[PDB]
Parts: structure tokens; sequence; C-alpha cells
RNA sequence: GCUUUACUGCAGGCUGUCGCUGAGGACUCUCACUCCGGGAGGAGGACACCGAUAGCCGGGCA
RNA sequence: ACUCGUACGGUCACUGAAUCCUGCCCAGUGCAGGUAUCUGAACACCUCGUACAAGAGGACGAAGGACCUGUCAACGGCGGG
RNA sequence: GAAACAUCUCAGUAUCGGGAGGAACAGAAAACGCAACGUGAUGUCGUUAGUAACCGCGAGUGAACGCGAUACAGCCCAAAC
């Protein structure tokens, strides 16, 4: 069985959904954590300094 | 290289853990204040998934229903006693001090009242030898002379399910089923059959270990494989 | 080669010829208090120590002459340029 | 004449001698069974406490904190590192145990602000420090001339910013002259070379 | 990437020493500390653990 | 974690059903045990040095090594004359 | 980067953990040490200076006192009684 096209057919699981906190389709319903804002993991909003260039 | 299989083991993941949820009871001795006035009738004889040997379901005088490490000969309706003034019969648990010499015991304790550590596998027995006010020397199934406290409790008789080792598994399918009820990864791929990155014995054009199999005690985890701190190897000599 | 223990030669101190005695320079003991010894203890930390992580090199097939020319009268010594000699023995 | 306080002080000059030797051997046994941060009603070293800024007033809290002895609890490198940066065992933290204690205390009391701290001994594996914390919202402090400065907005989270005495001493700010080139006005303003 | 008796180092193990740590070169003890016991209490005991340091081993890893 | 586990256990390795069998070698390497003697760091201690310190030397000597022994279903070996 | 590379360098940089304010931090000498019959809390700007100092003494790294300016401001406990 190929890892390409025939393996795509199994893909009917819902993971990332609309987030209650930020509104992005990044809330992992199995993990109960937002990959964008970090709702579920932290009280503080997910933000990192690498999201922009070092001198910006 | 990559961590060897023995290093993945310690992480305690699903693949390596024992199916605890499917286990019946943590076979420990009962707690008596003193006096011995604790006894009970055996209700049933069940199978312990953890040890492949039978276990007796006993009901006590004080309403307590518990499973106990059953020695050979124990049946339904039998009355077992636990304590200091207990009868010297098979299935009864009393300290080594009260048990006479030359009598096969099982489910022996290390420290008094711990619940039982030694001689618990299918058909084995510890042999009580010497008596004192200080030391009761017990001969464990490995052939070792364990100097113990006389206050350490032990059940009389040999453990049930004797001679389990006698019949071969014959086919891999039978080993599979047994292994599925323990905390072990099976099947075993030889290190010599792996790649260099995966095991100290991996690599080469042909299958053979790279260095001598006997490894030092001081060796680090990831290198400590093969024959660990062997005093000798082989059959002859 | 063989070399006389005592012979006449120039003393740069006395400004005149005198009977000099020759001795092989015996190595003096180290104090461990020099600057280099202090830098060794200082600059050495976790991992490689750079220059202090090196080991002394090899040898040349034949060593040069390492002598001391002691004057007979004033008692002061001087140094001369040495020459390659496999073995240096003294005469009397 | 000598104060009664001067006797508590003279006793602590040598915590392994006299009656205090016997007292520590006894107290530490109960302390080892106590928590990480334990509020105590009265300071063990009254002289030091009062000298540091303590007063028997409403809103002046004291607490004992136990922190582990030794170097950094460091993990080894999981990626490539040059020899110098391959250490684990000999690496130590840049904040002293006292400062670790003050922070653990301040976190346990989110409303209070750290005034100062002092050592109350150590055994084989841990060190104990008593931290004096103040309630910047109690009118008993807002009106106290010798303590009302800690009520100002810019004194909020003073321990996490290293504004404690133990903080300033650990930052290399003791000496006013030679040696304090890379420390004053701040370590961060000096490129982190102190 | 991999290997080793390549170079240099880093974990890890073993070992001495210091602190915890106490009473009377082999030895007793109980009070710290440890383990067992629901507990009363039992075992062990200034050792072990832990912190620090020193020597050995150390492609397990960089 | 193994472990609701306890040597008829479970960990670490090699070989790979059955049948007939599985020789010789412990010098090297590995592992392990022992050890008069030798070698063996630091702390404490002793001499020198310094009104102190750096430092030099000594005594004691752990594991380890030397040396001795065991071990090849341990790495491996089984020739020329 | 050092024309390899280990100390060194990149650099206390990138990135990470915690936190304040409208500014932060520092701050009224156990200072300095143009050694004086001298200066006088603290930041900052110009200079001192690529100087002193560091460094497989290689490549490289690199202050301070002072001076000229800006602005200036000095106080509270602990204890004694
Ligand atoms: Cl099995
Ligand atoms: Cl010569
Ligand atoms: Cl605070
Ligand atoms: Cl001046
Ligand atoms: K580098
Ligand atoms: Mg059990
Ligand atoms: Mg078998
Ligand atoms: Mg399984
Ligand atoms: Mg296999
Ligand atoms: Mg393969
Ligand atoms: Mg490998
Ligand atoms: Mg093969
Ligand atoms: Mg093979
Ligand atoms: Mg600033
Ligand atoms: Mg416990
Ligand atoms: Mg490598
Ligand atoms: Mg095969
Ligand atoms: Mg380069
Ligand atoms: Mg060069
Ligand atoms: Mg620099
Ligand atoms: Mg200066
Ligand atoms: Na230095
Ligand atoms: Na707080
Ligand atoms: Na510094
Ligand atoms: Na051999
Ligand atoms: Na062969
Ligand atoms: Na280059
Ligand atoms: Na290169
Ligand atoms: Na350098
Ligand atoms: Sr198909
Ligand atoms: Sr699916
Ligand atoms: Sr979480
Ligand atoms: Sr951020
Ligand atoms: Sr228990
Ligand atoms: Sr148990
Ligand atoms: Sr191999
Ligand atoms: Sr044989
Ligand atoms: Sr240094
Ligand atoms: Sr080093
Ligand atoms: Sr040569
Ligand atoms: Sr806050
Ligand atoms: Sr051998
Ligand atoms: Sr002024």
């Amino acid at each position: 069985t190929g890892a390409g096209t025939p393996s795509q057919g199994k893909k009917n699981t819902t993971t990332h959904t609309k987030c209650r906190r930020c509104g992005e389709k990044s809330y992992h319903t199995k993990k109960k954590v937002c990959s964008s804002c970090g709702f579920g993991k932290s009280a503080k909003r997910r933000d990192y300094e690498w999201q922009s260039k070092a001198g910006e | 290289g990559r961590r060897i299989q023995g290093q993945r083991r310690g992480r305690g993941t699903s693949t390596f853990r024992a199916p605890s949820h499917r286990y019946k009871a943590d076979l420990e001795h009962r707690k008596v204040e003193d006096g011995d006035v604790i006894a009970g009738t055996v209700v049933d004889i069940e199978h312990d998934p953890a040890r492949s040997a039978p276990v007796a379901a006993v009901e006590f005088e004080d309403g307590d229903r518990r499973l106990i490490l059953a020695p050979e000969g124990v049946g339904v309706g039998d009355e077992l006693q636990v304590g200091v003034s207990a009868e010297i019969a098979p299935g009864n648990t009393l300290p080594l001090a009260e048990i006479p010499e030359g009598v096969p015991v099982c489910n022996v304790e290390s420290s008094p009242g711990d619940g039982g550590k030694f001689a618990r596998a299918s058909g084995v027995n510890a042999q009580l030898l010497t008596h004192d006010r200080n030391v009761a020397v017990v001969k464990l199934p490995s052939g070792e002379m364990k100097r113990l406290d006389p206050q350490c409790r032990a059940t009389i008789g040999v453990v049930a399910g004797g001679g389990r080792t006698d019949k071969p598994f014959v086919k891999a399918g039978n080993k599979h089923h047994k292994m599925k009820a323990r905390g072990t990864k099976w099947p075993n791929v030889r290190g010599v059959a792996m790649n260099a990155v995966d095991h100290p014995f991996g690599g080469g054009g042909r299958q053979h270990p790279g260095k001598p199999k006997s490894i030092s005690r001081n060796a680090p985890p990831g290198r400590k494989v093969g024959d660990i701190a062997s005093k000798r190897t082989g059959r002859g000599g | 080669m063989q070399m006389p223990r005592r012979f006449n030669t120039y003393c740069p101190h006395c400004n005149e010829h005198q009977e000099h005695e020759v001795e092989k320079v015996r190595s003096g003991r180290q104090t461990g208090m020099k600057w280099i010894d202090r830098q060794r203890e200082r600059n050495s930390g976790i991992g490689n120590d750079g220059k202090f992580s090196k080991v002394p090199g090899g040898d040349k097939p034949t060593k040069k002459t390492d002598l001391k020319y002691r004057c007979g009268e004033c008692g002061k010594a001087h140094l001369r340029e040495g020459w390659r000699a496999g073995r240096l023995e003294f005469q009397e | 004449a000598r104060s009664a306080y001067s006797y508590i002080r003279d006793a602590w000059k040598n915590p392994g001698d006299g009656q205090l030797a016997e007292l520590q051997w006894q107290r530490q046994q109960e302390w080892r069974n106590e928590g990480a941060v334990e509020r105590i009603e009265r300071p063990t070293r009254l002289d030091k406490a009062r000298s540091q800024g303590y007063k028997a007033k409403q809103g002046v809290i004291v607490a004992r904190v136990s922190v582990r002895k030794g170097s950094a609890r460091k993990r080894r490198h999981k990626a490539g590192r040059r020899s110098k940066r391959q250490g684990v065992t000999r690496i130590t933290r840049r904040k002293d145990i006292q400062r670790v204690a003050e922070e653990r205390a301040s976190r346990t009391f989110p409303n209070l602000r750290v005034l100062n701290s002092y050592s109350v001994g150590q055994d084989g594996r841990q060190k104990w420090h008593e931290v004096i914390l103040i309630d910047p919202n109690h009118p008993a402090i807002q009106n106290d001339d010798d303590l009302s400065w800690i009520c100002a907005d810019d004194q909020a989270d003073r321990v996490f910013r290293g504004l404690t005495g133990a903080g300033r001493r650990n930052r290399g700010l003791s000496g006013k002259g030679k040696g304090s080139e890379k420390t004053r006005p701040s370590l961060r303003s000096n490129g982190g070379k102190g």
C-alpha cells in the first residue's frame, strides 16, 4: 500500500477545531489544547520571539 | 547511535508495562494485632493471571474477603488460620519462630509484616533449617542460606502449580499468549542481527559480536549488554 | 667525543685567560609559582584546556652540548654555543 | 548596656556551639517533616529580623523556606556541543540559594512583597532561610513611616527583579568602585558580563 | 551516519575523603538519618542516602 | 517501568525444531577472583619554606594496575618446519 | 572567524523561563588613589582609548580613575537611653 494517495483515504478523523479563546481552527479536540494560542496549556497567550525576525 | 531496547524499557511505556488492570490481587499476608484469633474458610480456587498458578479465595471471620497465595493441597471448605498460635498444617501462616524445623514453607517475608517476598513461584519452596532467639536460617529455592528474623511470617507447604516448566511451549503461539500477560517485550531480535547504530553487537558483513561478550559491572547503560560481569562462561572446564 | 675536565680559555668576566672547569648543566627544580603556572590553574576549566591540553613532543636523534664553563680564579661561570654530540665523556 | 537582642546575635555567630547546637539538632528534625514554605508566627532570629526591617505589626509576615544544597540540577546536552559546553556536574547557578528561597516564598504569597531574608541553618542536604514579607495593602503598613515605601507600584515583584538586598549583593552591586564596572547600573545594561 | 586500543572531552559506574555526624587500627553504643510495622514497635546506625571533591574505568555520548 | 511480580522468577546475551554430536587452546583481548610485594589521588598529618600564603618533600595508601588464578555454548585461534 | 581545529571567537548573541513602569535599573562611599594641603551619591553624553588588561601571547578581545558636559538632592531604620 502506497503512503501517498491510497493512505489519504483513511483521513476522516477530526483533530483541529475552532478555538473558544482565539477563533482559529487550531484547537485539538483530542488533546484539548490550541496549537495557535495555547488555550488549554497556558493562561498566558502563546507567543514566541521566532515568529518574527530577530531584529523585528 | 540510538538508545538500545533495554533503555527504551526503563521509560515505562505501554509496550513494556505489565497489564495491571487485568490482574486480580496483590497477594499479601493478613494483619493480626496478636493472639492469632483470625481464621477463615476457603470459598474458591481461582487462576492468577500474573503468575500462572492458582490462588485461593478465602473468607474470614471478620467479614473480609481476600485472595491468598495458595500452597499445594488447599481446597474449598478447608479452614486456614493466620497468626501466632496457628496450627502446623499446610496453608496456615505463622512466624518462623512457631514453625518447626525441616518443614517446607512458602511466601516468606524479608522484614516482618511486609506481606511476603520470597518463594512465591509455581511449585517452589523455602526450607526452614536453624532456630534461635535472633536468627532463623531459611534456604531459598536458589539454594541460598538467608539469615532471617523469627518474627517473619511464612505460609506452610510448597506453592501450587508445581512442574509448570516441564511441558515445552512447542509453538511460538503459546509463548505469545503467556507473554501477553506479563511485562515483557516479545519476540527477541538478537543484537548481532541489528545495525551498528542500534546495538553494540550490531553491524558487520556477517553476524558475530564486535568485541568480547563479557562486560564490566561499571559499564554505562547503553553499553552493558551480553554477559554482564560474568565470573565464567561456557559449560566445560 | 671526549672532552677535558679542565683547560685554559678566556673568561669574559676577568677579561683574561684562566684555567676553566667544565660541568654538564644539571636541571634546576621548578617552583610552580611562575606566571605560566598561574595561567595553567586559571585558564583550565570544563572540557579542552587549549594549550594546556597538549603533551610534550619527541626527541631529535642527537642533542646539543649543554655545558657550564666555570672559571678557576674568580669562580664565575659562562655559557657557550653547543654542538651536536651523541655522547660526551670527560677526561680526568 | 547590652540588649537582649545582642544575645540572640552572639548565639548565631556559632550555630554549632552551646545551647543552639542542641536547639538546631531538635528543630531541624521537625523542619525536615515540614513543607517547602512554612509560615511561622514568630522569627527564630529576632535580632536579625528587626535589623532587616521586621516589626511586630499587622501585615508583617515571616516564613521558612527549604531549598536543596549543591550545584545546578542540570541535564546533559541532547544536541551537538563543543567540549567547553559539554558539562553537567561542575555547573552552578548564578542565583544563590537565598534568592531561590525568597522567590519560592513570594510565589506562595502572591499578594505580599519580599522585604528581606536570613539563614537559619543547614543539614547535610538542604538549607533553610526565613523570609520577611509585607502586605502592601494593609493600612497598618500604608501609614507606617518606616515601611510605607514598599506600597508603591514600582515595588511590585521586587524579588523577581532582584531588588532585594540578597538580590543586589548577588548582582555584584556591593562595591561602589573598582570591580563593579560590569555590574552597575544593571547586568542587562552591561551586556551580561558580571 | 557509523567504527575504533585516532585526538580531546562529557555522562555513568566503582573507590578514598569532607559535610550531615552523635555517646563510650580494631570495637561497643543510640540520638541524628534510613527502612519495615496501622500502631505499640522491629531492623539498621553514624554507616547508607544526599551534597562536595579526588583516582580508576568509561565511543554510552559530544 | 519491570511489579497486583519473587529464582518453576526476570533481566542480559548467543544458538535456532528433531536426530547423531559438539575435539584441542586461557599466550593476547575481555570478564571475574585473589594478592607478600610493587604501583596508586585528594583531605588530614609530619619536614622544609614563608612572622601567614604560594611551593618543595615525606609518611599512609582506596578502587585500579603490576603479578597469580579461573573462564572459550567469551572475543577468537587450531600453522611452518 | 581562527583560511583545519579543541581554548579562544561568533556571544552572554539567537532562543527560552519569571517580572516592573511610563520609563525601568542605579544611588548618597567599608568610594576614588592625576598619592594629594586632592575629588566627593547615581545614571547618561563626549573623551580618556583601541590606551591598561586578556590571548594555541595566534586570530582576536578590551575596560577604568580623570576630564568636559547633562541634571542635580538628600535622607530612614537596627541598637544604645
Ligand atoms: Cl517465560
Ligand atoms: Cl652536554
Ligand atoms: Cl516580592
Ligand atoms: Cl580626583
Ligand atoms: K565553535
Ligand atoms: Mg503480592
Ligand atoms: Mg527456558
Ligand atoms: Mg506486553
Ligand atoms: Mg532472537
Ligand atoms: Mg542487517
Ligand atoms: Mg555504538
Ligand atoms: Mg551466524
Ligand atoms: Mg555467530
Ligand atoms: Mg541603564
Ligand atoms: Mg516507604
Ligand atoms: Mg565520535
Ligand atoms: Mg537465522
Ligand atoms: Mg574556521
Ligand atoms: Mg593558527
Ligand atoms: Mg569578550
Ligand atoms: Mg579606577
Ligand atoms: Na579568572
Ligand atoms: Na508576590
Ligand atoms: Na565577571
Ligand atoms: Na587467553
Ligand atoms: Na577457524
Ligand atoms: Na576557514
Ligand atoms: Na572542517
Ligand atoms: Na585564548
Ligand atoms: Sr490497491
Ligand atoms: Sr481512519
Ligand atoms: Sr497542561
Ligand atoms: Sr514571548
Ligand atoms: Sr505494604
Ligand atoms: Sr510486597
Ligand atoms: Sr558486530
Ligand atoms: Sr572442556
Ligand atoms: Sr578562568
Ligand atoms: Sr579539564
Ligand atoms: Sr626521533
Ligand atoms: Sr504582580
Ligand atoms: Sr586470559
Ligand atoms: Sr552635587
